[PDB]
């Protein structure tokens, strides 16, 4: 996935899905 | 002298795992200056970063063996090299940047290099020195991704906060 | 209508949609 | 519910319902 | 009263609250 | 209490009274 | 792309790419 692609995928997530992505991003990084 | 091969082989393997390589013109800087820069670097990296003086010839061979390209420009004249093998790669750039500044030196002396493989020029050094650490970038990313949700909460609770705000403003007036 | 029905509806918006909703709330309140 | 319908639904909530909505959202969407 | 003012504010809708705030803001500035 | 009446009751509040109102609003929600 | 795949793409980003993703996300969501 290119960067523009990553952003495109994020825009398609539902709000529930976005919240899970954030939760995971925190765990894998901080 | 053949001890060169030792450094070329040594240098080559180092350049294969570096997250940062920066070419600097240190000509004119003193022994005390060198010790000082290396001290600032260790204060943040321990053994993880180094500032070494190496003959262009050997440095060139090491970079060559490392499969890097377009670096010849950075090797015109005696050049020292700053590199990171462990840790944040951006902090080392900020350190040498403000060091040259502390020394009232020509920042153009920081010729360029490779940031995690990506070649950058003398001009971009300043942009790199303005980048947040990688750790901070991750924190920022988390906030950017979360912004819609955070914006939603604040927008809603703001309706009530504006009430408390104006009320305190009225009290303030008296 | 209900807090729960509103939350439920927001959960189903896409991120792009939520960004627009936020913009509207901000501009409105 | 569309975005505009969500806003119209929010406008009709009581202040005490708004306060709870905000509290709830902070949890579900952390 | 004060407890009364709060109970009244609790019963206002979100729209009525935004209006209330705007009006309060209007009496100064 | 309509919105105007609510405003009138607030306009009549003293500095300390306003502090109490704000204090109670913060707690209420 | 799923949540896990978005994360995998993100973990592959260099500091430079990460900065671009952060800046682009910034312009999009406000």
């Amino acid at each position: 996935m290119t960067i523009d692609e990553i952003i495109e995928a994020i825009e398609k997530l539902t709000v529930s899905e976005l919240a899970e992505l954030v939760k995971k991003l925190e765990d894998k990084f901080g | 002298r053949q001890q060169k091969e030792l450094i070329v082989k040594e240098m080559s393997e180092i350049f294969k795992k570096t997250s940062l390589i920066l070419f600097a013109d240190f000509l004119g800087f003193t022994v005390a200056d060198l010790t000082e820069l290396r001290s600032r670097l260790r204060e943040k990296y321990g053994d993880g970063a180094r500032f070494r003086v190496v003959k262009n010839t050997l440095l060139n061979l090491a970079l060559k063996n490392a499969e890097y390209e377009g670096y010849e420009e950075f090797l015109k004249g005696p050049t020292a090299v700053l590199y990171v093998t462990e840790g944040d790669p951006v902090e080392a750039v900020k350190i040498i940047y403000n060091f040259y500044k502390d020394k009232k030196a020509d920042l153009s002396r920081l010729k360029g290099g490779f940031l995690e493989g990506k070649k950058f020029t003398a001009e971009e050094v300043e942009n790199i020195a303005k980048l947040p650490s990688k750790e901070e970038l991750y924190a920022m990313l988390v906030g950017r991704v979360k912004a819609p949700i955070t914006g939603l909460v604040f927008a809603l609770s703001g309706i009530l906060r504006n009430l408390v705000y104006v009320l305190n403003a009225i009290k303030e007036k008296k």
